[PDB]
């Protein structure tokens, strides 16, 4: 990929180049090296099909702008879902990914902007096939509501363990993420789980026509504008950095694209669209139907009745009231 | 700098005799011998790293020469036993670049005969 | 073993003789070739040729780097190499010096600066240093940020004393109105030091701002890392004077010095891994072939990259790929706009070129000594000096740290600096009122000959002596009123009585 | 220690003649491979470096074919002046020696 945008790309300079997810997804390391590329002199990137976190960090990506915001997004998604029923009492698990842990920061932080808690954080390693203590010290707290958008495989391990075990019936509810339902851990889904689901999150031409249009308004500002010099000719010789990375960065943070294919499709200080809309999968006899809709500020369910894990069709229990009570004290007169 | 042998010799049999090659910094650099068998053969006798440690030999002379350096003189030290049967002439070298390692070397002595 | 030495700027043979020319490379079943290649550029293209070169054809697999430019992507350049080549790579000097992002699993990228926490810690143990509890924070929306602020509070309550942070700040130049939105906070700018966290480009607009509004003046001392100040010799135009900065040694420990220790780290590693395994993990085919399933071949490596004891010193790196006990000095640029490096931190040890607080008296008119210089002489209970706590850094609020004085007849040719010790007295209780009430400050030190004060043959010693050669501007004591000295100096109005008094046993 | 054994230490030629000699190492050298001489008074000189290495004031007509663990060193030619033995020295472990390459004139 170096050596291709290198050849021919840079030579033909080259303003804005285009990226999509690789073909196979057990190492996410061909938009690397054109990020690599792009950045080295500060030019930004269009990431088109992405939605990692490990480019979100504007830290040193900060040549990257994607259409669809990554799964930390998400976190928010499950933000409003504290507005829909009312459940204090939720666990926070993560795996040892930069995914895991970039989203429960993020929803760290969002449960933190309104004087809220979490009840206890769990740091488990992908790819293990025990974790039956870490079950075991979550169940017995008063969660009933667990989270995580992480690697298929964990997922599959809890839900078998859940399947084993008594965590199933009516009252042990949860959400899931985008991709741990596509697979083994969907064979091992319960009957009435809740998911969220991109809209036109398989069609690509919406999403590039409308990356096309942004990168043409951007350029047409630009060149509208003062004066600019010239993108590297080639691949050798020039040494310093861009002036013109400063002026397209700040054009692509101000970019109004209101004139959007699937709507407004308008993107915040990191590109992240705005207002974003998303379907939502309940899990009816192990189908994915539609029971909600996400418009961007608030979720309006469907006509259609969610149908809850366990068999209900009302609000499930999220949290209890501990009647067992435990108590320690010193021996001392006249007390103990 | 140039490396020049003395100490050429084997008149009593069964002995130890000392065999040097100075140099005219050689402080930094490493430095290297080679013996010449009857038939000509150049064969590798003991090797000293820059820093005087790694004291090995070949298989046909381990266990039986005694080597050493000395950066103050530039000089070495190598005590000879097992060469009865050969009228040896040693030579010394210098490798480029110094250091421990090894390289190909030019700067070559003068050439200093053993006789029994 | 091939090792590829990459050479930008007007390094020489000299680093190779003091680099490998010196210590014994031995141990190893391989003799490392070690390859110097030079260029002055960083464009992509060449080196990613040159090292697929070196890589397929000649299967180097020892990386060392260091150059002279600003250029910061280069660090992780390097660590895009790493993922390539799955071969160990060190960053030594200039774009390879600071800090990097995206630390890599797969990657065993390691860099010789200070780690982000480690000069977030190095910057609190200046503040307490200085023992000035009162600070703010100014931090742009460069990200990363976050986290330093978590590190900054985790550590700020980890130490229980009673701090005070101020306030946060974080700032949005993308917006010309972000400026005016700034400066509602910056009317709450009272605390004379800030923790800055910004770029260079970044830099010059604080810096701006802040001499705009006048930022400069007595009191005002500015602490910021490497990154905020870019390089040394480049020095802009808003530098204000007596800008202090932190960094890493770039005087006392030359480059030769560091591309040494590096190889001998190296070294000391692969030697780890002979005795671990006794195999050597062949290098990749071609730079077109990556190796998935020999990522533990070099992983292992890895293994012992963290941890590595060089010269009886623990030169070993950490976690996140940076050395636990890096050489930091803590540099000040006068009002000559030159700098000087006048605070040291090496070996767990913290040394500051002057034990008092350097006089960082800005560009300002007036210059009225606030911290009026006063001695004083040990006598209880006027006078009740007692060790600082170690633990603590510090004693108890109401004591103050007074100075014992600069004197050693073992060795009169060195001076023995000044002792800092929590004292406490009524007279100073009266000082810190008359200072609370005045609005003003003090500095405390000890006598030098332990005496009030005598004319030897004319001349003045002791706290008089002091006063009399203005050594000790105001002096403060339980000395009496005597003739000879008022003709000396001014007494002031007596604040107790005393006398030629009887006492008899009570019987 | 890494060995290293020669041959076939012998040859056959006059003032013409192609002669070939191969190099059998033990180690897979990359490319570690030398070629040096020495003469018994005059002062040896450096030939050879990797394939076809030319050198300042050293004739060109040397020529070198295979890799690794088979290398073959041929000269075409020879002058009548240079008339000595030529020896095939590598560096794997320490240094690696061997028996070497005769080289006679009728
Ligand atoms: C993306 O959506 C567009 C718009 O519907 C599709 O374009 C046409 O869609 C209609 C109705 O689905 C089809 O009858 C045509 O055959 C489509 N033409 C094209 C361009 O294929 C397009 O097919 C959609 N693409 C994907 C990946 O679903
Ligand atoms: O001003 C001073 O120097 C001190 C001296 N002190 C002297 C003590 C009495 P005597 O001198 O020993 O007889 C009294 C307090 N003021
Ligand atoms: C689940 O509950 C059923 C019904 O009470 C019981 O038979 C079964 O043992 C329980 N399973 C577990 C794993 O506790
Ligand atoms: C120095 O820079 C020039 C200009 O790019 C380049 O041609 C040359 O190769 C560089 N020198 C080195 C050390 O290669
Ligand atoms: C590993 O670290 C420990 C820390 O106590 C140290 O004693 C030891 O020498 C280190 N080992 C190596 C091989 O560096
Ligand atoms: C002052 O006089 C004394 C004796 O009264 C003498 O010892 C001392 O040295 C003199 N001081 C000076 C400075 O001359």
């Amino acid at each position: 990929m170096a050596l291709s945008v290198c050849e021919d790309l840079i030579s033909s300079q080259v303003y804005a180049i285009l990226v999509s997810h690789p073909p196979t997804p057990n190492d996410h390391f061909t938009p690397t090296p054109v990020s690599y590329t792009a950045g080295f002199y500060r030019i930004p990137v269009l990431g088109l099909t992405t939605r990692m976190s490990i480019y979100s960090d504007k830290s040193i990506h900060l040549s990257f702008l994607r259409t669809v915001p990554p799964y930390s997004h998400q976190s928010s998604v499950w933000f409003e879902m504290m507005r829909v029923y009312n459940w204090n009492h939720i666990i926070l698990l993560v795996s040892d990914d930069h995914e895991g842990r970039a989203a429960q920061k993020r929803l760290e932080t969002l449960l933190e902007e309104r004087e809220s808690k979490a009840e206890k954080v769990l740091q488990f390693d992908p790819g293990t096939k025990n974790v039956t203590a870490l079950l075991m010290e979550a169940r017995e707290l008063e969660a009933r509501v667990i989270i995580l958008s992480a690697s298929e495989d964990d997922a599959a391990t809890v839900y078998r363990a859940a399947a084993m075990l008594n965590m199933t019936g009516s009252g042990y509810v949860w959400l899931v993420g985008e991709r741990e339902i596509s697979g083994n851990a969907l064979r091992y889904a319960p009957d009435g789980i809740i998911g969220l689901q991109l809209i036109n999150g398989k069609n690509e031409s919406a999403h590039i026509s409308d990356a096309v249009g942004v990168v043409a308004q951007a350029v047409h500002e630009l060149l509208e504008k003062e004066n600019i010099t010239d993108p590297p000719r080639g691949c050798v010789g020039n040494t310093n950095i861009w002036k013109t990375g400063p002026l397209f960065k700040r054009v692509l943070m101000s970019s109004k694209y209101a004139d959007g294919v699937t709507g407004r499709v308008e993107f915040n200080e990191d590109g992240d669209r705005k207002f974003a809309n998303y379907s939502i999968m309940n899990l009816q006899n192990r189908k994915l139907v539609q029971v909600g809709i996400y418009n961007g500020t608030h979720v309006i369910p469907n006509d259609r009745k969610i149908i809850w894990p366990g068999g209900e069709t009302e609000k499930p229990r999220g949290y209890q009231m501990s009647t067992r009570l435990k108590i320690v004290t010193i021996h001392q007169e006249p007390f103990v | 700098v140039k490396l020049q042998e003395s100490g050429g010799g084997l008149v009593q049999p069964g002995g130890s005799l000392k065999l040097s090659c100075a140099a005219s910094t050689f402080s930094s650099y490493t430095m290297s011998w080679v013996r010449q068998t009857p038939e000509k053969r150049l064969e590798w006798v003991a090797y000293i790293s820059n820093g005087g440690g790694g004291t090995y030999y070949p298989d046909t002379v381990k266990g039986r020469f005694t080597i050493s350096r000395d950066n103050a003189k530039n000089t070495l030290y190598l005590q000879m036993n097992s060469l009865k049967e050969d009228t040896a002439m040693y030579y010394c070298a210098r490798p480029s670049r110094g250091g421990s390692s090894y390289w190909y070397f030019d700067v070559w002595g003068a050439g200093t005969t053993v006789t029994v | 073993i091939g090792i590829a030495v990459i050479l930008v700027g007007t390094s020489d043979e000299v680093a190779i003789k003091d680099a490998h020319e010196k210590d014994d490379f031995h141990h190893l079943s391989v003799v490392p070739r070690v390859e110097l290649v030079a260029m002055n550029e960083t464009d992509p293209k060449s080196i990613i040729t040159r090292i697929c070169d070196l890589m397929s054809d000649r299967k180097i697999q020892g990386v060392v780097f260091a150059d002279d430019t600003d250029q910061e992507a280069i660090a992780q350049i390097l660590d895009f190499i790493s993922a390539q080549t799955l071969t160990p790579i060190l960053g030594i000097h200039g774009g390879s010096s600071m800090i990097m992002a995206d630390k890599d699993e797969s990657s065993m990228f390691f860099q010789f600066g200070p780690s982000i926490e480690q000069q977030a810690s190095v910057m609190l143990n200046i503040m307490e240093e200085y023992d000035w509890y009162i600070f703010s924070i100014v931090t742009t929306y460069f990200p990363g940020y976050q986290d330093f602020v978590n590190k900054i509070r985790s550590t700020i309550e980890n130490s229980f004393v009673g701090w005070e942070l101020e306030e946060v700040l974080l700032l949005d130049m993308s917006l010309d109105d972000g400026d005016s939105k700034i400066q509602n906070q910056l009317k709450k700018l009272q605390s004379p030091i800030i923790l800055l966290y910004c770029t260079k480009e970044e830099a010059t607009y604080i810096f701006e701002v802040a001499n705009s509004v006048g930022l400069t003046g007595y009191g005002y001392t500015w602490i910021v890392p490497s990154l905020v100040a870019g390089d040394t010799d480049t020095v802009p135009s808003e530098f204000p004077t007596g800008l202090i900065s932190v960094s890493y040694d770039e005087w006392d420990y030359g480059l030769p010095a560091r591309v040494r220790d590096g190889i001998a780290i190296i070294t000391t590693a692969a030697s780890d891994m002979l005795s671990e395994h006794s195999f050597i993990p062949e290098p990749k085919s071609s730079c077109y072939n990556t190796h998935e399933k020999r990522i533990y071949q070099s992983n292992m490596l890895n293994r012992y990259l963290i941890n590595v004891t060089f010269e009886g010193r623990n030169l070993s790196f950490s976690e996140d790929g940076y050395q636990m006990h890096p050489k930091l000095v803590i540099i000040l640029l006068n009002k000559e706009r030159k700098w000087e490096r006048v605070g040291k931190w090496k070996d767990k040890s913290l040394q500051m070129k002057y034990y008092v607080w350097p006089r960082m008296c800005p560009e300002t008119e007036e210059q009225e000594d606030d911290h009026l210089s006063i001695v004083t002489l040990e006598e209880a209970p006027f006078v009740i000096v007692e060790s600082v706590d170690p633990l603590s850094g510090t004693c108890m609020r109401n004591t103050v740290p007074c100075q014992k004085r600069i004197i050693s007849e073992n060795k009169t040719d060195e001076e023995p600096g000044y002792i800092k010790k929590c004292c406490k007295g009524f007279c100073i209780d009266i000082l810190k009122k008359i200072s609370k009430s005045v609005k003003f400050t003090y500095d405390l030190y000890l006598v030098t000959n332990g005496k009030h004060g005598k004319k030897i043959n004319g001349t003045w010693n002791g706290m008089i002596g002091e006063v009399v050669m203005k050594r000790a501007y105001m002096a403060v004591g339980s000395l009496t009123i005597n003739e000879e000295r008022s003709e000396v100096v001014d007494f002031s109005v007596p604040f107790i009585e005393t006398g030629i008094s009887v006492m008899v046993s009570r019987s | 220690d890494i060995q290293m054994t020669q041959s076939p230490s012998s040859l056959s030629a006059s003032l013409g003649g192609k002669v070939t000699i191969t190099c059998k190492a033990s180690q897979d050298i990359n490319k570690y491979i030398a070629w040096y001489q020495h003469k018994p008074g005059k002062g040896p000189r450096l030939l050879i470096h990797y394939t076809s290495s030319l050198q300042p004031g050293i004739p060109s007509r040397f020529s070198g074919s295979g890799s690794g663990r088979d290398y073959s060193f041929s000269i075409s030619n020879l002058e009548p002046e240079d008339i000595a033995t030529y020896y095939c020295l590598q560096y794997d472990n320490l240094y690696t020696f061997g028996g070497g390459t005769k080289l006679e004139i009728k």
